[PDB]
């Protein structure tokens, strides 16, 4: 019924199509995860740990495994335009150095960076998009603070606070009040982690919880969840 | 875009010989390629043709089971091994490269060509052999078809190449109305099913040569004998 | 400053401009409309033999 | 602080020219013309192979190829009338936000997160698509490029301003700023001497390409501007915003015309476009349908459902003779 | 299983 | 009796309309308001297939009861019988395959990301179905229709020792399809829970460890079904092997209950493996 000219476009178009389907089998076994927090919190510090002009891209192997680390930063634009981008994202990575609670914004107005921080976790946590995403959380520059907080009580940030002044407890009452934000906490996993200079173990928190991740998935898919 | 061919020289009859021609400056891969005889004193022929993919092949009834058209993607080669050479293989081959897509231009580039020497259907007619001309007038060559060339899809697959003297054939027109890329204006086709004529505006001392149709609608690829233009 | 001079010099740009009737744009969206009907396939279903787009 | 209280008085007396201007609205004089009745528009072919959401979608000016965009990293060029994929091409940015095909046909242009507005060229002699140009420039994503011609492309970016580019060079000669929010869609004009953008400030502007400079600035959207295309004889243009709401607006009569909007749908509106005649626009929904409105009537004259997912571009064929609808669904479909 | 057989 | 023909038939014949319903019923759903797009749907339907076409042989097996006699031909039989034999091997291995899927889903995620793919699902049903084709043709290339008392009977006929053939089917059917499936699915199923049990968003608040004993209850229902309906039989057919009884009624009785319990596995399938699955539940709860 074809001409022959016909059937060499529909030869070249069961290639095109052989070639777009080993694509996506390429791609589907690969994991995403999207980083976000301000900009002195540290990103660069777990990137390159990790490691060893609008959108950055990170690639790495761990066990058998291979990350695609989606880095936004630059893009100072309206978030809700082009936060979807990223709906079937595996999990976010959100960063926050745990000094700033004495460090205030640059900015004129006086609001503490940890505040910022916290809305911004509450706004990414609670996203219609971000829904039953798994967020791994690192609370950096943990020496600084435990240097700070003695140096500075913790009632800075907000007075509500009477618990003893001390790095441990310090610590652990912020990985908690950062958890609190979670508003799903059935279907919404939080991984906290307090990242030090060994670059092993930042690599394998990550990868502890996207192997979580991937348990859930596969349970979804099998229908016993 | 570079097409050379080798392998060539003279062979004794029942014996056998492989043709290689090394494409470079495309994607190779990405390209169906073509076989295309041509005797010494004689028109074009095609003979076998492998798809993008190796996935159908192609063959002329006169080389069927004898010859075996096959690629190397990796090295970029095509290969034509030919077994049983008989009196009637002695030719000029050239390797030649289409692409098939809509609006896709195929038989656009031509190889050189290699020379082989054995020593001990639509059929396209060109209703003349020969007709001298001079610079400035108009010029017009004929073609007729067996069959109409025109499908229900509403393409008329015809072609018209040039080949001047000592040189590969080139590809003026595809599809009788579509001018190939780096042709100027002056070659224009035109006609309809059966009936199709190319026109020279304005002629020029270069357009001398040999001129062919083909027609590409079904397989048995089939050239005309070849209207020649003199000074 | 510079802010509230390029803001009030191109608000005055685009003030004074010439201006029609609402009517009548409407009257000639209508009428392009109209002048046009016939050419549009997607108005009408259009016979399946002139229709390009058929089974297969 | 006068400043303020002239730019106020500007405001005022721009209100009361248009107000002045206003003397019968759209919807009353189309009374008397009759409805167009119920649009039946069947899918007639679906197009397989992205693997992944489709955010834009342009057809080609002979109304047989189209090129889609997804976030697969790949753009497709599709044969429509045999359903055949005539072009593969990867991306290096896989977060893609638009595409656009050159109407000559021998260029196509992408762009995204990447801030970057790619053009590739589709007739290059080694038999295969490279990119051609790599525009950089803009400072947010880039949501929308159209090109002028082989040598001259729009893009409006995030960064709440648009650029118009010179292809060869590779800079953009000239800046189109005023926009207070990110810019999500551009139109160009049948004429191409202005085009049109509209942006989360929930206004649309008019630029003049030569001058460079905003004609005529149009306020009727609550939420945002999310799609905008131009009425066929160039006079109007119709624009889709979040608030569940489309609008018409007529650059002479310098204000909204007429509202396409309905109780029972209350989502946003991805996309929008016209029919050759004008009379039916168009809109694609988040609630995963398209509406066709009678254009001058302002009612629902018919429904295109068959998507899983959010419809985020549609596009007619400037014949007019189909209609093309891409999905987050990872489908494009064709309606007639 | 044992109703042929 | 007609009491003991009562009951030999009303529980032959209940087997088959429940297994026929259900199975065609998920069978129908998979291709409509599904699609077997993933592994999972492909093993439910294949497992729904084989489970509908072995209940489909029970109809022939009452009759023959009843009648006392085959009055079908040595061709329906062979037909009869083979299927009998193969649609059992086949549910079976589809029941292991699922079981083995979810324990790579669970305790080899990153593998599992490599080797759980729709393409890689038909492979693996199309292994079973050839594997099963191993006891099936030979069933098919040795039944008969012997004379017995004036009635025809069916069974199968083996070669010259007769009991050594007919004892190593017997044994064969019973290590690959009663030993071999019970160890894969304890063990598969074992292993998956233990793994789950460490796994986060199943632990810690009430409801993640709500959702893992649903999950734990789910995998003990599916080990136990299928053992309490297909130990009797098999250990039933080794003592009659072994040993021989009265023709008791209660013998009869006992018999044809055991058949038909070891059938009613295909008739708990459908509910265990699609009505149970949140997939299938997602699809019950929009219509
Ligand atoms: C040697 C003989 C018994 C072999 C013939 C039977 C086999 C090959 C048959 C039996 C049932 C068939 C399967 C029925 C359903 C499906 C799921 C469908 O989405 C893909 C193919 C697949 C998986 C079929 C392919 C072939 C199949 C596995
Ligand atoms: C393991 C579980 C799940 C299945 C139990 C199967 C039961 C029902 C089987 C196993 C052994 C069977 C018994 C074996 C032998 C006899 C002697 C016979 O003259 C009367 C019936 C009787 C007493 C059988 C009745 C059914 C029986 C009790
Ligand atoms: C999804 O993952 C898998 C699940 C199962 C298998 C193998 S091959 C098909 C059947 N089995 S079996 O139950 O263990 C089995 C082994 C031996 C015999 Cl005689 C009968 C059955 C393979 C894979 Br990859």
């Amino acid at each position: 019924t074809l001409s022959a000219e016909d059937k060499a476009a529909v030869e070249r178009s069961k290639m095109i199509d052989r070639n777009l389907r080993e694509d996506g089998e390429k791609a589907a076994r690969e994991v995403k995860l999207l980083l976000l927090g301000a900009g002195e919190s540290g990103k660069s510090t777990i990137v390159k740990q990790m490691k060893i002009t609008g959108i950055v891209e990170t690639h790495f192997t761990f066990k058998d495994l291979h990350f695609k680390m989606f880095d936004v930063g630059a893009q100072r634009s309206e978030r809700k335009k082009w936060i979807h981008c990223f709906e079937g994202v595996t999990a976010i990575i959100f960063c926050v150095a745990l000094s700033d609670y004495d460090l205030v914004l640059a900015e004129d107005e006086e609001m503490n960076r940890m505040h910022e921080s916290m809305k911004l976790f509450d706004s990414i946590c609670n996203n219609k998009w971000f829904t039953d995403t798994s967020i791994i959380l690192f609370l950096n520059k943990k020496d600084l603070f435990e240097e700070k907080i003695k140096k500075s009580p913790l009632t800075i940030c907000y007075p509500e606070y009477a618990g003893s002044n001390t790095y441990e407890e310090a610590a652990a009452y912020i990985q908690c009040q950062f958890e609190d934000l979670n508003k799903r906490k059935d279907t919404k996993e939080i991984y906290t982690h307090f990242t030090c200079s060994t670059d092993t173990k930042n690599v394998q928190f990550v990868f502890d919880a996207v192997t979580d991740v991937i348990i859930k998935n596969n349970l979804k898919d099998c229908g016993l969840f | 875009v570079q097409l050379v061919e080798s392998g060539g020289g003279l062979v004794q009859p029942g014996g056998s010989r492989k043709l290689s021609c090394s494409a470079s400056g495309f994607a190779f891969s990405s390209f169906g390629m073509h076989w295309v005889r041509q005797a010494p004193e004689k028109g074009l022929e095609w003979v076998a043709y492998i798809s993008s993919g190796s996935g159908t092949i192609y063959y002329a009834d006169t080389v069927k089971g004898r010859f075996t058209i096959s690629r190397d993607d990796p090295k970029n080669t095509l290969f034509l091994q030919m077994t049983s050479l008989r009196s009637e293989d002695t030719a000029m081959y050239y390797c030649v490269r289409s692409i098939y897509y809509y609006g896709s231009s195929p038989f656009d580039f031509w190889g050189q060509g290699t020379t082989l020497t054995v020593s001990a259907d639509i059929v396209m007619t060109q209703a003349t052999s020969s007709v001298p001309v001079t610079p400035g007038e108009s010029v017009s060559i004929s073609c007729r078809s067996s069959k109409s060339l025109l499908h229900s899809n509403g393409n008329t697959y015809l072609y018209w190449f040039l080949q001047r003297p000592g040189q590969s054939p080139q590809l003026l027109i595809y599809r009788m109305s579509n001018l190939a890329s780096g042709v100027p204006d002056r070659f224009s086709g035109s006609g309809s099913g059966t009936a199709f004529t190319l026109t020279i505006s304005r002629l020029e001392a270069e357009d001398v040569g040999v001129y062919y149709c083909m027609q590409h609608l079904e397989y048995p690829l089939t050239f005309g004998a070849g209207t020649k233009l003199e000074l | 400053i510079a802010q509230a001079r390029k803001l009030v010099e191109q608000l005055k740009m685009e003030a004074n401009i010439d201006r029609i009737k609402v009517s009548k744009a409407a009257a000639d969206l209508m009428a392009y409309c109209e002048a046009h009907a016939k050419e549009d396939p997607l108005l009408t279903p259009v016979p399946a033999s002139e229709n390009p787009f058929r089974e297969k | 602080d006068q400043l303020r209280q002239e730019a106020e008085q500007l405001k005022n007396q721009i209100r009361d020219a248009r107000k002045a201007c206003a003397d019968a609205t759209l919807s009353q004089i189309t009374n008397n013309i009759d409805p167009v009745g119920r649009i039946q528009m069947r899918t007639r072919r679906t197009l397989r192979g992205h693997l992944a959401k489709i955010y834009a979608m342009h057809w080609g000016t002979d109304s047989r190829l189209l090129v889609s965009a997804s976030q697969d990293g790949k753009l497709i060029i599709w044969d429509s009338y045999t359903t055949n994929k005539v072009h593969a091409i990867p991306l290096r940015s896989s977060w893609v936000m638009t595409c656009a095909y050159a109407p000559s046909g021998n260029y196509v242009a992408c762009g995204g997160l990447d801030n970057i507005c790619s053009i590739y060229n589709l007739k290059t002699r080694e038999g295969n698509v490279r990119v051609s140009r790599e525009l950089a420039g803009h400072t947010g994503y880039l949501s929308c490029c159209r090109f002028l011609d082989d040598n001259q492309i729009v893009t409006s970016s995030g960064d709440t301003t648009c650029a118009l580019w010179d292809i060869e060079t590779g800079q953009q000669t000239t800046t189109f700023t005023g926009h207070t929010g990110d810019v999500m869609s551009l139109s160009l004009a049948p004429d191409t001497r202005l085009f049109v953008s509209g942006a989360c400030d929930a206004s649309a502007k008019l630029w003049d390409v030569r001058e460079g400079m905003c004609r005529q600035t149009f306020t009727g959207h609550e939420s945002d501007i999310n799609a905008i295309c131009f009425f066929p004889n160039g006079n109007a243009f119709a624009t889709g915003s979040d608030d569940a709401t489309c609008r018409l607006f007529d650059l002479r009569a310098d204000q909204e015309l007429m509202t396409y909007s309905h109780d029972n749908i209350i989502c946003g509106i991805t996309s929008v476009s016209f029919s050759k005649s004008g009379r039916l626009l168009l809109a694609g929904y988040d609630d995963f349908n398209c509406n066709v409105w009678d254009a001058l009537k302002a009612d629902r004259a018919g429904v295109l459902a068959g998507h899983d997912n959010r419809v985020s571009c549609l596009g007619v064929t400037d014949d007019g003779m189909a209609v093309a609808t891409g999905s987050w669904d990872s489908f494009l479909k064709i309606w007639n | 299983y044992x109703g042929f057989x | 009796s007609m009491i003991t023909a009562i009951t030999i038939m009303a529980l032959y014949s209940i087997v088959c309309v429940v297994g026929l319903f259900g199975n065609f019923l998920v069978m129908y759903v998979i291709v409509r308001y599904t699609k077997m797009k993933t592994a999972t749907n492909i093993y439910i339907f294949n497992l729904a297939l084989a489970d509908a076409l072995a209940t489909s042989t029970l109809p022939f097996q009452s009759v023959n009861y009843l009648m006392g006699t085959w009055p079908f031909g040595t061709i329906l039989c062979k037909i009869v019988i083979s299927i009998d034999y193969y649609n059992m091997f086949t549910s079976i291995f589809t029941l292991c395959t699922m079981s083995v899927d979810r324990y790579i889903a669970v305790c080899h995620p990153v593998k599992a990301l490599d080797f759980r793919t729709p393409r890689n699902a038909k492979i693996i049903n199309v292994c079973n179905w050839i594997l099963s084709s191993a006891i099936g043709l030979p069933v098919m290339f040795m039944a008969t229709t012997k004379y017995r008392q004036g009635s025809i009977d069916c069974t199968l006929t083996f070669s010259h020792p007769t009991w050594y053939w007919e004892n190593l089917l017997k044994i064969c059917v019973f290590i690959f399809a009663f030993i071999m499936p019970v160890l894969i699915i304890t063990v598969c199923y074992g292993l998956m829970i233990l793994r789950l049990k460490s796994v986060r968003m199943l632990s810690g608040s009430k409801e993640k460890d709500r959702n893992l004993r649903r999950i734990t209850r789910m995998v003990l229902v599916v080990v136990a079904v299928f053992i309490v309906c297909w130990t009797p039989i098999h250990i039933y057919v080794i003592i009659k092997a072994l040993v021989t009884i009265p023709e008791t009624t209660f013998q009869t009785v006992s018999w044809h209950f055991c058949i038909a319990l070891g059938y009613t596995n295909s008739c708990l399938n459908p509910v265990l493996y699609a009505f149970l699955d949140e997939n299938f539940k997602r699809c019950f709860r929009e219509f």
